[PDB]
Formats: C-alpha cells, structure tokens, sequence
C-alpha cells in the first residue's frame, strides 16, 4: 500500500563557523606560492585562481559559506581532532566544505549540553579527479592542479560538499572533527532545526 | 584500447583492464573478485605496480580466480623490435616505464616514478601508448621519448622516497587468459567470497605475514618502531608501497560486491561492500599518516596506533558481513 502526504518545512537558520584561528595548513597556492602546497605529502595544492576570494560569502547547492580568512601558514583544517564551539541550539544538519588524501571516512562527535555526546560518521571524496563515494555533491572542480614547481593542465582538482546529520533532539555546544592527517576542511555551516506538520491538504 | 582506473587504484590495475577490456572480460569481476592481504620480509621493491605474487605470477595472483596469468620479459635491444613482434602477435604489451621522461605526465623532468603503461602501436617514428592514470593520455608519442623512458636507470630521487631507485631495464609484461573463464553465477560468488574469508581468518606461513592475523602482527611491528631512525624510515617507505595496491584491491573487491547487489538485488552484498570499502578508507588513515611522518617528519606515533587499530577492527566487522553475503548468495 501507499501513503503519501504532503508537508511543509519551516525556514530554518544557517549558522556560519568562524574557523580562521583553527586554520594550520596550506592546500591552497598561487603561482608564486607553489612551493607551499600541502594538501598532500607530493607538494600539490588547489588552484587559488579558480577558488573563491578570502572571506566572501559564497553559496554551494544552496547551503551558504564564509571563505577563510586565510593566513600564509593556514588556509584551511587539517584535521587533528580539534573541537569547535559552535552556538548553542537544536540543529538538524552540519555542512563540510571538505576533501580528502584519498577517500576516508572517520567521525565528528557533537557534545550536549547535558553531557551526552553523539559520534557521527562523515565521509570525504578524493581531491585528485574524484568522485563521490559517500553520495557527497560536488562544491569546486578546478580545471588545473598545483605542484611544488609547476601549473599542471587539465588535471582537476575536486572539493566536495558533505552532510552530516545531527538526531538528536537536545542543545548542542560544540563539535570535535576526525583525528585523520587525510582529511581537509575548508568550511563548516550549521542548519538549525525547523518545525515540520502536514500541510493544508489531507 | 580503453582507459580504465579507479581513484584508489595504480597503473597496475588500470594496465591490467586494458589488457582484459580488449579480450571481452569485465574487469570488476576478473579483478575485484579476489581481496586478500600479505607480506613477506624483503620482497617488495621501489615500484608504482608492486605487489606480492608468490607462488603465481603477477596477473595470476590479482586475478586469483580466473585463468590469467602474466610474463615479464626484457628487451636486449637498443630499438622496439621485440614490442613490434608482439603487436604482430597480437599480444598487449605493458611497458615499464619512468614517469620521469614522458612527455605527457606531470613528473616530466621533475621527478623519478616507477610505472605502467599499455603500448598499442608502433611505427618507425612514434610509439602509441596509453595510461590512465591522472591525467589520463593516450596517442602517439616521440620514439626516442620513450626509449629514454624504457631504459631510465631511475636514479634515487630525494622527491620520490618510494618509487625511485628501481631501473626500468626495458622490460615489459605479456598477459593471457588461457582457457575459458568461470560462470560467474551466486554459486560462484558464493565461493569467492567464502575463500577470501577463509584465506583472511588462517594462521600465517613462517615465511609470510597473511591475512587478518598478519595484518595485526605487521601492524604492530610498524608502530614499535622509532619514528625518525633509518629503520623507521625504510618501513614506512615500505608501507606506502606495498599498501597502494591493497588498498587498491579492497576498492575493487567493494565494487565487485556492489555490481552484483545490483545484479541480484541481494542487500546482504551491499552491506558487505560497504565494510570491505571502510577497509580501503581504513588504509587511507594508516598510509598517509605514515606517509607525512616519512616525508615530512611529522612524526605522530599515536595517530598511527590508532589509524591501525581502527583497520584491523574495520577488518573483523567486513569479514562478519561476508559471511552474512555469502550465506545470502548461496547454500553451503
Ligand atoms: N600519484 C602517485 C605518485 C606517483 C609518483 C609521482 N608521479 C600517488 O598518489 O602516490
């Protein structure tokens, strides 16, 4: 049998995290940074000319993002288990601006305010030409990618977006990302949680 | 000839599904059926495409299940002579190369690699040849370019700690399915996954460090280790070689299951690809935290505990889901 009903979602709130002070590798160059690149152990680094400008706002399927602001020896999180404050509240979605030394996955743990906390699995694709293996949307494909002595042409380099669930019905008050030294972080945006019921109809 | 690779693949693989593309077999299920892990203690070698293969050949042991099978030859020559024969013979030949002298690759006078690509003709001035690896190229090439890459001596490069060091020597690899190929019905993916358990869960040779038990012991060997001293130094190097391929074959061993949850609409074998692909994410933990503290100094003994530890439980819940598939497929 089938039951199909319509509803309606309220407007929920984004919540952009500052993590300029969390800031502590390089994945990004210019030309004349191109022996500066760490987004893997070859040297390589994304495109800054085909990325978006330092602390603009810009908006990837929809879901909107602060740029970082970044500095000449951090210009996204390398992941080290660093735990991030983020405003207390109920929340439905974490966003990840994200890629990966390959494909990983590994998990961001959410703490409560009442001491509960809640490991929640996350995946991230390949910067190298990858593809989605976790069902990730794709937030940047560069045309060409960075060495420590050259521009190298066509040879994409793949950012992604990726969406991690938050179930629990309780005030969060901040986020632990993985402890993985594969795993790049360039944003991170909250959705808070917004009220649902059936709509007019039925 | 058809470019075929995967994001967690090498040249090894990718040369291989040429090879089989052009005789009409289906690369997922003649390479991503076996999924295995071993090592032995001095046999790996400074390679893109190492992988140990002992008592069968190279394409016999990543094809563990079908009748393919693969023979190293070299060339004593200073042209392509024996290349052109073997096109003749209508033979595929994969050419070791370094990365190092080819034109269309990004290492072209920067860096010393050892690698695979297919050669697919050859006239008096230009060899053909095509590699999938990124960025994928294929098409015609300067001869004397890939005579100087055929017979590089692939000096030490202080830029490539893992796959310099190993001459080319102008020799080249004949690959040949010889003799019909199995009805890969659930019977037989019954089977398969069955003897990959089997195979993972035994106690190891003397000689060779297998299987899930070996991985635990091989594991523990590398975090006892001093980061820094030159003992650690050579292991980690060791690490990041032996692991690209099997890491690769866990991703095509993910694939193989996922092609044929599809096939039959049996979820027990999509549950089972998603362990054995946690098993391939596992790795990225273990290698590239290995591979900034080889590199980079970025010395983290606890971070490579714990990535290891990770691997080997990822391991123990992918095998309980195989058994679970393989029962689904069939009746024991
Ligand atoms: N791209 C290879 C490096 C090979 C050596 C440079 N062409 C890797 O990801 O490990």
């Amino acid at each position: 049998r089938v039951l199909t009903l319509p509803g309606t979602a309220s407007a929920p709130e984004f919540r952009l995290i500052d993590i300029d002070g969390l800031l502590n590798n390089r994945a990004t160059t210019d030309v004349r940074d191109l022996g500066s690149g760490r987004l893997n152990a070859w040297g390589n680094s994304f495109p800054a000319a085909e990325l978006p400008a330092p602390g603009s706002l810009i908006t990837v399927a929809g879901i909107p993002f602060t740029w970082a602001n970044a500095h000449a020896r951090g210009d996204n999180i390398r992941c080290e288990g660093q735990v991030v404050d983020i405003p207390p509240g109920q929340y439905d979605w974490i966003y990840l601006l994200a890629a990966s030394e390959r494909r990983s996955e590994d998990t961001i743990w959410a703490h409560y305010d009442d001491g509960h906390a809640d490991p929640l699995r996350v995946g991230i694709s390949d910067f190298l030409d990858g593809t989605p293996a976790f069902g990730e949307l794709s937030a940047f494909r560069t045309s060409r990618m960075h060495y420590p002595h050259h521009v190298q042409e066509g040879l994409p380099t793949t950012m992604w977006l990726t969406r991690v669930g938050m179930p629990r019905h309780g005030v969060a008050r901040s986020l632990r990302l993985p402890r993985s030294v594969a795993m790049h972080v360039f944003a991170l945006t909250l959705r808070t949680a917004a009220a649902v019921r059936l709509a007019e109809g039925a | 000839v058809e470019l075929w690779t995967r994001d967690l693949g090498s040249c090894l693989h990718g040369t291989l599904a040429t090879a089989l593309i052009r005789d009409g077999h289906d690369p997922v299920t003649v390479l991503g059926a076996p999924w295995e892990f071993r090592r032995r203690p001095g046999a790996w070698s400074s390679e893109e495409y190492f992988f140990f293969a002992e008592p069968d050949s190279l394409a016999g042991r990543l094809a563990l299940y079908h009748p393919f099978e693969s023979t190293w030859h070299r060339s004593d020559g200073d042209g392509v002579d024996d290349l052109r024969e073997a096109l003749a013979a209508g033979v595929l030949p994969i050419a070791a190369v370094d990365n190092f002298h080819l034109p269309f690759r990004p290492a072209f006078h920067d860096v010393h690699a050892a690698h695979l690509l297919v050669v697919y003709r050859i006239t008096e001035t230009e060899v053909y040849v095509s590699d999938a690896q990124p960025p994928a190229f294929q098409g015609a090439i300067p001869l004397a370019d890939f005579l100087a890459s055929w017979g590089s001596l692939n000096p030490p490069d202080d830029a490539d700690v893992f796959f310099s060091a190993s001459p080319s020597g102008r020799r080249w690899l004949r690959t040949r399915m010889t003799g019909p190929v199995p009805e890969p019905d659930r019977h037989w993916v019954g089977r398969v996954i069955r003897e990959n358990v089997a195979r993972y869960r035994q106690e190891p040779p003397a000689d060779t460090q297998t299987g899930l038990p070996g991985l635990r012991r091989y594991l523990d060997e590398l975090c006892a280790l001093t980061p820094g001293t030159n003992a650690a130094s050579e292991a980690l190097s060791e690490l990041y070689v032996i692991s690209w391929n099997i890491q690769a074959q866990s991703g095509l061993h993910a694939e193989f299951l996922r092609a044929h949850s599809v096939k039959w609409r049996i979820p027990e074998l999509a549950e089972a690809a998603a362990g054995v692909d946690a098993v391939a994410h596992g790795w990225t933990g273990v290698r590239m935290t290995g591979a900034h503290s080889r590199v980079w100094q970025r010395h983290r003994p606890a971070e490579l505990r714990g990535h290891a530890t990770a691997l080997v439980r990822r391991l123990e819940a992918a095998l309980d889901l195989l058994e679970l598939a393989a029962d689904a497929v069939s009746l024991e």
